[PDB]
């Protein structure tokens, strides 16, 4: 098997807790 | 090439949280690759495939323990190394949770933000 390095992404989100 | 998706949960509430409650949901679609493996990255990765690590709270700095699922961890295909490094890999067209990990966590009313690194695998 292999890795495909120019697949690679990095992604973010916010997970908020409220009062 | 990978479309990532991630979504997080409606309806969070500070306080004692169940255990594993979801906090996000990751969703990694590929007409042309059949696995990805994914790692979370933080200040602070505490285990050795970077499946559960520590997120801090933007407006207090508390820390959360944040992490895949027990039944997503599950789900892995296998553990491959890319260059000595773990990564675990999933089926692609699939979901994954994130969850906040281990027993019940008294969260602080914050935004913590959660970020992956996702890679394509042909196994």
């Amino acid at each position: 098997g292999s890795f495909l390095p120019n697949s690679e992404q990095q992604k973010s989100v916010d997970a908020v807790f409220s009062s | 090439d990978l479309t990532v998706s991630l979504i997080p949960v409606s309806g969070l509430k500070a306080g004692k949280n169940a255990p594993s409650a979801k906090i996000a949901k990751l969703v990694v679609n590929s007409t042309t690759l059949k696995e990805f493996g994914v790692r979370g990255i933080s200040n602070n990765v505490v285990d050795s495939t970077g499946t559960a690590w520590r997120v801090a709270g933007k407006n207090t700095g508390k820390e959360i323990g944040v992490g895949l699922s027990s039944d997503s961890l599950r789900r892995s295909d296998s553990t491959e190394k890319w260059n000595g490094v773990n990564w675990m890999t999933f089926n692609s067209n699939d979901t994954l949770d994130i969850v906040l990990t281990g027993p019940a966590q008294n969260v602080t009313a914050d935004t913590y933000p959660i970020t992956l690194d996702v890679v394509g695998y042909q196994p």
